[PDB]
RNA sequence: CGGAGAGGUA
DNA sequence: GGGTATTCGCCGTGTACCTCTCCTAGCCC
DNA sequence: GGGCTAATGACGGCGAATACCC
């Protein structure tokens, strides 16, 4: 990517096991600057962040074993787009079901 | 060619040369200090245009002016070095000549008298050295240059105000050097909005208002008019063809008498290419469409004069019929459209609640003051002064001419101050700009940035100084006499020399210089922070300003900049890169005519850049001036390109004009990743000074440069053969042709030794010069620190195995030998300055003695009579250096106190203990005492001792040059005697000085000898009085603070040796942590049976992408050989011929490399010295982007009888096998850096506590806990710990009761605790209480 | 002004909070230790325990009073080594990194006295501490009372969060360097020394190598 | 151990 | 009328360490 | 001597106070 992230015409056409051309190197430059800069940002950004989320959620502690509650929330292995992006194991291991679920029919 | 490089010559493998020499990388401090101070001509930057700004002054009344003449810098009274040894400032002493006129009173204008005070003392201000640093307290500081938006017209865009419309926003900004700022801002409804400073926003056309416009004046100034005729049916109207691009077909378009273009339709191009082309003049319109336009000027009758139509309203069938009837045929309207020129001005006008000046002006007043019940008088004065007075409101050379540039005018100059034509152009561009044929100006671009070196910012701040002297002169003059009073009289020094004190002691950019390396110091110098006053602030983000710029290139270096949250801010100067005449930034380019790239270079300008085509330095230039491809790589605006070779305009001078002086020393930097690079660059200026220097066998050829152009090396001001060589002094014999006339005889050039930087690390200069050898101006005399024969010696080269030795080298964690340790190399001196001031209290006057009230006398067996410690003892924490003690107030004991005294048997003193001891935590050698007296302060013994050394000092320079200057004298006067009569053998026998009461026969030859007699009596009142000047300045007492009576500094000197735990880091970004001190044996060994020194983590390479350093081991494992080879052949004695054709073969090794052959050198002695520093290893220079390729290097191991592929097969030294495979050695340049394990290393359990908390910190004695902060405290609060958290903040941290609690629990055989109740939160409880809001405890 | 705290009160928590019976120092690799173990600088040991040192030695009488206790610190002698290693033999200690973004960046080990000047820290942990050997810099604290080691070994202890809170599946593994040992240990040729060969088990397999 | 500014580190 | 649609202030700003300065002064009594 | 003694080149978010077409 070069300034406002748009991709340069021209790519990195050597690597590190030969020169780099100036221009290249330079170049490389740009998006070594930016991928530094966002880690320092995002750095401030992500403490400032979980500052916030411990504060919302810092008197949040389980405190009964059973609350006989037979609401509960559906999952479903996540097809976003036009595939399936995460499995419905994943999610539903750990949980603890709401009501009998049964079989297809 | 230089002595020096003959001495050492470094094998460079670049194959271009260098067309454009390094220029001296502080030309930028020196040329803007010298810009500042010296005497101009003409208005101009420097101290001459700051009064030419702010003098005459002129009374309120009386008709007495204040007139400046001219100024002259006084000489300072010290010179740098003994301003550094002395604690004060390096400052000139400014003097001018003033002129008190009084005119006539009262009459036509015309003097009445005139007195002159001539050399008038306003105060003195610091003087920048020749390195291009300022010494303030002592110490050497640095006006980092500034990155600031150049005064000027900026025309941005305001994003993100959407309002549920989108839509992007303009904005034009008007920034004077000096004044308040001009803000025209557009808004959501195209109503421009002005805004003074920050203030409130205003409507556009108010400042019209109050610049005596009226809404025809503001109507005519921006629109265009539109001709509407009585005549016909319905009106006609000149049509104009060049009207309709944007606008739509709301009425029945005709040419030649049939309509053309129908009403609804969407104007083309291909209809107005038609009513060109049909030449119509009047065009007949329906009268709907002349009741949609706006006229834009008053219509009255023509009988009576009545108004029927007013600007800034629209038109209408009514108001048609009535100026038809009252008799009209030309009707102004204004032309309106939604992409081109649109009614922004109209609905500004119809918006604006004003209409006329004095409301315009009383409401300006009033959003400038709130409240100030507002004068029309007052509110003139306000706004005549904010943008048209020329003592508020200034824009400078560079100010007005980036203003006309903006506004693309062809002038370069202007008045300083703002005015209507210029307000209205702004007017009219920014129109332009919305309506799309202006262009946004970039906000980061170099060219629209511009350079406050350290001069601007001087006179700056003294021109405020000055306004500030000039309120108080202007107020004396009327409140005063206005008869005869000299201008001394009323001049004060104090505003003057305090704001200029202020600036370079307290500013934001007068930093102390990082000075631990030569590289450091250059680098800081060469700073560009786009920080301080009139700039960015650090809490930005500032995405877009952080990120590089296209423009960005070659005049900042894109990989120098901190890793910390101001990156992208600190830039560091490309190489090449010097400040233009205006401040902005340019860079060296060859010119190439035709396809010929000429030797003569152009500084082009950021703007400059753009308009040309730019070829890179790669590509190698064959025949003279043509380049080998036929599309070359070019830059047209920042993107890289093909371009023909026949189509460019400009080359770079070099290679290395892309990268600051730290990355330019990287080798093989096309082979590291920019973030790895860079991260290596930043560690190379923390790399700390090792105890020997020695040249990095690849390095790139800028570290002769870097030395010789820092102010750490001693560099031969004149020519000459050195008379005498000595650790600490060099007496240079200068040549005969480099002599001033009459007689200077010899150049003496003191050493720095072992003095403490900036940064608690020793710098010391090393003599590398021997006697009767022959040197030149120019050269090194002596080896500055990190510096070997002129060469920068950042780190050391070192043997190292790439290869994962049992994981004891995990991440980039480094494994060194126990032979590091025996060469004790990366061993380092550190010294420390701890400074003690014996002041003046209310309660008496404290003294500097080895008396100190009840202490033990171990302690002051190391202290002298005079009460500090000798030079070269050995200390340790705890013990004291300085014995200060104060007047005790009152001697009161306590019943406990006495107690303890009649058991331990403690004495009773009027006086208390405030010695100054060694901090808890260091120890080591005093190398120097400092100690600072000033006058009417009694000398004691170790004041009047160190004065009698630098006497001695003094003396002896001024005796060796008196020796020569009478040994020339005895030559002549001997010479003469010996004519008129052979008298020879009794001068012989007679001492030299006894020729003086040799008569001889009155002749010439009689009055010759009379003459040489006063020559000589002359010589010596010389000799006399220069001792006598010396013996004043280093006994006249020095500045201090007021009320403290001396200063004693001393120096300790810490050994600190490498061990398990210091970073230390290669030049790539190759970092680690010492993993641990193995033993030699343990360590791996090649067939020879040579242990490997260092052994880094392959793992690193793979990912960090720095495989530069891989291949600065194999370039290193080739050098070193060559260095091997030869020494072998150094052990055999062999004929010097064939360590001749040896060393040109390796210095010949290359293809299409530039660097001569011997012999040139002497035949036999230049040719053994230059063995004898090649027999440990042989430097290589590596241009970074021009360096050496795959085949050089397998070339050099070959040469050097090494494994061609960079891998020998080691044996693990550990157990004493083979690997699989061979690994990969070679000798490669390591750091040690500024981070040593032991500066960082801390704990404590017990000890000091605050005053206002019980939270543990203070000194560094004890520091206090570590910050366990909220972070961790959640870090806790996640698992079950729970405990751990009430253990970590009540009884380990807070609660004074539960820490003694506790700590007797621990110490009586238990871990037990007391639940306690925090101090901090009692602090917090005692403070909400303190405003009147109420906490209380719901009691259990 | 000082009401109000960026971040958050000040003197509470933050900023700064600070606490004593802690430190800081540079971390190096250990390869040697055990996942519950850390190497810690023998100074380090020494000047942080310095109350247990004073409570042992005057309860194993080589000491009678607490400046004997201060002097014998002091002194550095081999006699108090022998009292460290004892009270350092079962008591553990907590390693944290500054910037810490989940509670495996504070984890506890058994300390191991090391000659140096320098933390060692287990290689595996480093990935749970988000810490990488490139002069990042550790702080040490220690807990006191019964109630804090149980706690600190019950669920702080490395071996006890050797699977992430946050997504499950476990956090320290294998990065880089016993990574390329192991897939240099694992793979196979077509032809080379040994080859064709029967063995009973893997004893003579490392008779045979080695 | 009362508080600001700067650099470097992670 | 009413709902934007501005304009007017308040406010937030990772972590922790090291080093370094640099510290109410004007003034009419 | 001294005892009183007196700015934007931030950015994004947000609540409060009016501002403006239909």
């Amino acid at each position: 990517a070069k300034p406002d992230g748009s991709i340069i015409e021209t790519p990195i056409t050597a690597n590190f096991r030969e020169g780099l051309n100036v221009l290249q190197y330079f170049i490389s430059t740009h998006g070594a600057r930016k991928g530094l800069a966002d880690t320092a940002l995002k750095t401030a950004n992500s403490g400032y962040l979980t500052r916030r989320l411990v504060d919302v959620a810092q008197d949040l502690v389980v405190t009964e074993d059973d609350c006989g509650t037979h609401e509960g929330i559906m999952m479903t292995p996540v097809i976003e787009g036009g595939d399936v992006k995460e499995p419905l194991r994943d999610r539903v291991l750990g949980r603890v079901t709401a009501e009998d679920v049964l079989k297809p029919g | 060619y230089s002595y020096t490089e003959k001495k050492r010559i470094r094998k460079d493998f670049g194959k271009r040369p260098q067309v454009l020499d390094v220029p001296y990388l502080l030309s930028i401090q020196l040329d803007s200090f010298q810009k500042f101070i010296e005497q101009d001509p003409e208005g101009q930057y420097g101290l001459e245009a700051a009064f030419r700004s702010v003098f005459p002054i002129q009374s309120y009344s009386g008709n007495s002016e204040l007139q400046y003449v001219s100024y002259r810098l006084g000489e300072p009274v010290f010179d740098v070095q003994e301003c550094q040894i002395r604690g004060v400032t390096y400052s000139a002493p400014l003097r001018v000549k003033l002129r008190l006129v009084i005119y006539e009173r009262e009459a036509p204008e015309g003097t009445v008298k005139d007195i002159k005070e001539q050399e008038v003392y306003m105060g003195e201000i610091p003087l920048m050295t020749d390195n291009g640093t300022f010494v303030i307290n002592g110490t050497e500081r640095v006006i980092v240059s500034q990155l600031h938006r150049s005064p000027g017209v900026f025309f941005d865009s305001d994003k993100g105000k959407t309002h549920s419309s989108g839509k992007v926003l303009y904005n034009a900004r008007i920034i004077p050097y000096r004044g308040s700022w001009l803000d025209f801002e557009f808004d959501p409804k195209d109503n421009l909005f002005v805004r003074i400073d920050r203030r409130r926003k205003l409507p556009a056309t108010i400042i019209l208002r109050a610049l005596n416009y009226t809404t025809e004046q503001i109507l005519d100034l921006f629109f265009e008019k539109v001709i509407f005729e009585i005549r016909d049916n319905k009106l006609q109207m000149e049509l104009v063809p060049e009207r309709l691009r944007g606008e739509t077909a709301s009425f029945d378009i005709e040419a030649n008498g049939k309509v053309y273009v129908e009403k609804g339709r969407r104007i083309t191009a291909r209809h107005i290419r038609q009513l060109e082309k049909d030449d119509v003049k009047l065009i007949e319109v329906p009268v709907e469409y002349i009741a949609g336009k706006v006229v834009a000027k008053d219509y009255i009758d023509e009988s009576t004069g009545e108004l029927i139509c007013a600007a800034n309203m629209e038109l209408s069938l009514d108001l048609l019929a009535k100026l038809s009837q009252s008799g009209h045929k030309r009707i102004e309207t204004l032309f309106t459209n939604d992409l081109d020129h649109g009614p922004y001005i109209s609905e500004t006008l119809r918006v604006d609640p004003t209409n006329d000046r004095l409301s315009a002006l009383v409401e300006i007043y009033r959003m400038m003051r709130p409240g100030e019940p507002p004068t029309r008088e007052a509110a003139e004065s306000l706004f005549e002064n904010l943008f048209f007075s020329e003592d508020r409101y200034d824009l400078s050379a560079v100010g007005r001419m980036k203003f006309n540039r903006s506004l693309l005018r062809e002038e370069i100059e202007g008045s300083g101050i703002l005015s209507k034509d210029d307000i209205i152009d702004v007017m009219k561009k920014l129109i332009d700009i919305r309506n799309g044929k202006g262009e946004v100006d970039d906000i980061d671009h170099l060219g629209n940035r511009r350079i406050r070196s350290v001069g601007e910012m001087a006179e700056n701040q003294f021109r405020v100084g000055l306004v500030r002297v000039e309120r108080a002169v202007k107020e004396r003059l009327s409140l005063g006499d206005l008869d005869t009073l000299m201008p001394q009289d009323m001049i004060n020094a104090k505003p003057i020399s305090a704001a200029v004190k202020e600036f370079f002691g307290s500013s934001q950019l007068s930093q102390f210089m990082d000075q631990n390396n030569p590289l450091s110091e250059i680098t800081h110098k060469r700073r560009i922070s786009a920080l301080g006053p009139g700039g960015l602030t650090r809490e930005r983000a500032g995405f877009e300003v952080r990120d590089v710029h296209p423009t960005h290139y070659g005049r900042v270096c894109p990989i120098e900049t901190p890793e910390g949250p101001n990156i992208g801010l600190i830039n560091s100067l490309s190489v090449y890169a010097q400040t233009n005449e205006y401040g902005f930034l340019e860079t060296p380019y060859r010119k190439v005519t035709d396809g010929v790239v000429t030797d003569e270079i152009h500084y082009l300008s950021a703007i400059e850049e753009g308009n040309y085509v730019i070829a890179q330095a790669n590509s190698n230039l064959d025949e003279e001036g043509h380049f080998v491809e036929d599309l070359v790589t070019c830059r047209s605006k920042g993107e890289s390109s093909l371009f023909s070779r026949d189509q460019v305009d400009y080359m770079d001078v070099s290679t290395q004009q892309v990268v600051s002086v730290g990355a330019s020393l990287i080798p093989f930097l096309e082979h590291d990743d920019a973030n790895r690079a860079l991260m290596g660059a930043n560690m190379q200026r923390q790399a700390v000074p090792t105890l020997r220097a020695d040249k990095p066998l690849v390095g790139t050829g800028m570290e002769r440069a870097v030395a010789v152009d820092s102010g750490v090396t001693a560099v031969a001001k004149r020519g000459g053969v050195v008379q005498y060589v000595d650790a600490s002094r060099i007496v240079i014999k200068v040549n005969e042709d480099e002599m001033y006339p009459g007689e200077a005889g010899i150049d003496i050039y003191n050493l720095t030794k072992y003095t403490r930087s900036n940064q608690n690390t020793c710098i010391n200069q090393m003599p590398c010069v021997s006697l009767g050898e022959p040197v030149e101006r120019g050269d090194v005399l002596a080896d500055g620190p990190s510096t070997d024969l002129g060469e920068l010696a950042l780190g050391q080269n070192m043997r190292v195995a790439f290869m994962p030795w049992n994981g004891y080298n995990f991440e980039d964690s480094i494994l060194v030998s126990e032979r590091v340790v025996q060469e004790d190399r990366f061993t380092t001196i550190h010294i420390q300055e701890l400074a003690c001031v014996s002041r003046d209290t209310k309660l008496g006057p404290e003294e500097i003695t080895a008396d100190i009230p009840n202490v033990g006398e171990a302690a002051l067996s190391k202290l002298d009579e005079s009460g500090i410690v000798y030079i070269g003892a050995e200390v340790t924490g705890g013990d004291i250096l300085v014995g200060k003690v104060t007047p005790k107030g009152e001697t009161q004991l306590t019943p406990e106190e006495k107690l303890l005294r009649a058991i331990f048997g403690e004495k009773a003193s009027d006086v208390k203990d405030s010695s100054l001891r060694v901090p808890n935590g260091v120890s080591g050698t005093v190398i120097d005492v400092q100690v600072f007296t000033r006058d009417g302060v009694e000398k004691d013994k170790r004041a009047l001792e160190i004065e009698e050394m630098q006497l001695k000092q003094a003396k002896k320079d001024l005796s060796e040059e008196l020796q020569i200057l009478e040994a020339g004298l005895f030559s002549r006067i001997r010479a003469v005697l010996v004519a008129g009569g052979v008298e020879a053998e009794k001068l012989d026998k007679l001492p030299r000085d006894r020729w003086l009461e040799l008569g001889l026969t009155d002749e010439e030859k009689q009055n010759q000898l009379e003459q040489l007699a006063e020559q000589y009596d002359e010589l010596k009142h010389e000799f006399e009085k220069k001792l006598e000047a010396k013996r004043r300045k280093i006994t006249q007492g020095d500045d201090l603070a007021p009320g403290v009576l001396k200063i004693v500094k001393v120096y300790l000197a810490v050994k600190r040796r490498i061990q398990p735990g210091d970073k230390m880091a290669g030049r790539h970004g190759n970092k680690g942590v010492i993993s641990k001190i193995n033993p030699i044996e343990d360590m791996p060994y090649d067939e020879n049976g040579t242990p490997v020194d260092i052994v880094l983590n392959p793992l690193g390479v793979p990912s960090r992408m720095n495989i530069g350093q891989i291949l600065e081991t194999h370039l290193g494992m080739a050098a070193k050989g060559i260095g091997d080879k030869i020494n072998a052949m150094l052990k055999q004695q062999q004929e010097v011929a064939k360590l001749r054709e040896f060393i040109q073969r390796a210095y010949d090794l290359g293809a299409d490399v530039r660097q001569k052959v011997d012999l040139s050198t002497f035949s036999d002695e230049e040719v053994m010295r230059l063995a004898e520093n090649l027999r440990k290893g042989m430097p290589i220079a590596t241009p970074v982007f021009d360096g050496a390729k795959e085949a050089e290097i397998k070339e050099l191991l070959k040469l050097g009888d090494l494994p061609t592929s960079g891998q020998i097969r080691l044996y693990d030294g550990r157990t004493g096998e083979q690997f699989e495979r061979p690994v990969t050695v070679g000798y490669m340049y390591m750091l040690k850096l500024n981070h040593l394990v032991d500066d960082k290393m801390h704990a404590r359990s017990t000890g000091s506590y605050s005053l206002v908390t019980q939270q543990p910190l203070g000194g560094k004695a004890q520091f206090g806990g570590q910050r366990f902060g909220e972070m961790e405290v959640w870090a806790l609060e996640a698992y079950g710990a729970a405990y751990t958290l009430q253990e970590m903040l009540t009884v380990k941290s807070d609660d004074v009761n539960g820490r003694t609690k506790m700590y007797k629990n621990i110490v009586d055989g238990n871990h037990q605790m007391e639940p306690g109740m925090p101090e901090s939160f009692n602090v917090l409880l005692k403070e909400i209480r303190s405003l009147g809001i109420n906490i209380e405890l719901e009691d259990e | 002004d000082m009401i109000k705290g960026k971040q958050g009160r000040f003197r509470q928590n933050l900023l700064g909070k600070r606490v004593d019976y802690s430190g800081r120092s540079v971390i190096t690799v250990g390869p040697y230790l055990r996942l519950h173990q850390c190497g810690l600088p023998k100074k380090m040991a020494l000047e942080l325990f310095k109350p247990f040192i004073y409570g042992k030695l005057e309860l194993r009488g080589l000491a009678t009073t607490i400046k004997a206790a201060k002097k014998m610190v002091e002194r550095e002698e081999a006699v108090v080594w022998d009292i460290l290693d004892e009270v350092i033999r079962e008591h553990p200690v907590l390693l944290n990194r500054a910037p810490t973004l989940h509670r495996l960046g504070i984890q506890a080990f058994e300390p191991v006295l090391i000659e140096g000047k320098a933390i060692q820290l287990h290689p595996l942990v480093c990935a749970a501490y988000n810490a990488d050997f490139d002069g990042d810099q550790m702080a040490v604290h220690v807990p006191l009372t019964l109630e804090a080691q149980l706690e600190a070994r019950a669920l702080m202890m490395s071996t006890n969060n050797i699977l992430s809170p946050a997504n499950g599946e476990p956090i320290i593994v294998p990065s880089q360097d016993v990574v390329l040992g192991l897939y240099y240990m694992t793979r196979d040729c077509v032809n080379a020394k040994g080859e064709g060969m029967v063995l009973t088990g893997p004893k003579e397999a490392e008779r045979l190598y080695r």
